[PDB]
């Protein structure tokens, strides 16, 4: 997952 | 509000707590972690990234099957109208909850074609040491419940209960799911074939892009842009750190992420730093990229  | 069994869900609550009090839900969640992983094709397939939504009915001839992978801290959502089947497949990460649900409500009520009632479902997330999971589902489940239309919650395999362990390292069971829309039928499935763009709509996510709708049912077609965003900072920093430096400050889960996610991360981080500003470099014209489904089921530019 991404970190925004 | 939101409904489990005809009767409205008590808030807050843990999703184990609300899967142990109804036997239905208990059901679903027992049957999708049993199921092997589904290796879905690149056929009339309609993939939907971190962040990002797909609405489209049974009457669309192009797509046939909506889905999303990698969730580890995210929750992939569907809503579905029964009767006419609109199905809208989101993959929630928490950025802006308060304002992606709108989102998934309004792409489901301008089909008006009554009959049926509204089905949510929420897959993924495990029990992390951030409370990303947690957090995500209590927000979901509020925004749901905040909604005036009944809503009747089928599907919630989240959190503690999508979460496995291995070497006293916990990580989800469940880490993508696809949807047949003839068929309103969610299972457990890998995309090999992630429709184009991919990196181009995986770095408008990590510049800090809000949720945005990709598919626009009434032309049948797949619409890129334009995106524009603020150039990343302190990029070339990030593409000389070790693998173990880039998970723990750009991945929500550090030691739950599917293999080669840093491959993800440096070939996503490379296109940022070629394009600090595609707004008027990747879109001539400021016209969005378009694509539409070939003959054998494979997304081609137009």
């Amino acid at each position: 997952n991404l970190a925004a | 509000p939101l409904l489990v069994e005809g009767r409205r869900v008590r808030l807050p609550q843990s999703a184990g707590d609300l899967v142990r009090a109804h036997p239905p839900l208990e059901e679903r969640a027992r049957l999708l972690r049993g199921q092997s992983v589904q290796q879905v094709g690149p056929q009339g397939l309609l993939y939907v990234q971190q962040r990002e939504l797909a609405v489209t009915s049974p009457k669309d001839g192009s797509i046939s099957i909506l889905g999303s992978d990698d969730a580890t801290t995210s929750h992939i959502v569907v809503l579905r109208h029964t009767g006419n089947g609109a199905t809208c497949l989101t993959h929630c990460d928490g950025t802006d909850t308060k304002a992606e649900v709108p989102l998934i409500m309004n792409s489901i009520k301008s089909f008006s074609d009554q009959c049926g009632r509204l089905e949510v479902h929420l897959v993924g997330g495990f029990s992390d040491d951030r409370q990303l999971s947690q957090k995500l589902t209590h927000q979901l489940l509020s925004e749901f419940d905040r909604q005036e239309d009944d809503i009747h919650l089928v599907t919630l395999c989240v959190t503690e209960l999508n979460d496995r362990e291995e070497n006293e390292n916990h990580f989800p069971v469940i880490y993508g799911i696809a949807v047949n829309i003839k068929t309103a039928e969610i299972y457990r499935a890998s995309f090999q074939d992630r429709g184009p763009e991919e990196q181009l709509r995986a770095a408008r996510t990590l510049a800090g892009g809000p949720m945005i709708s990709i598919y626009d049912a009434e032309t049948e077609q797949l619409r890129i842009g334009p995106y524009s965003w603020t150039p990343f900072p302190h990029v070339d920093f990030w593409l000389h750190q070790d693998d173990k430096q880039i998970l723990e400050n750009l991945s929500t889960s550090p030691l739950a992420e599917p293999p080669h996610f840093v491959e993800h991360i440096r070939s996503t981080l490379m296109f940022l730093k070629k394009h600090p500003s595609p707004a008027h470099t990747l879109f001539s014209g400021n016209k969005a990229l378009l694509y539409k489904k070939n003959e054998d089921g494979l997304w081609e530019k137009i």
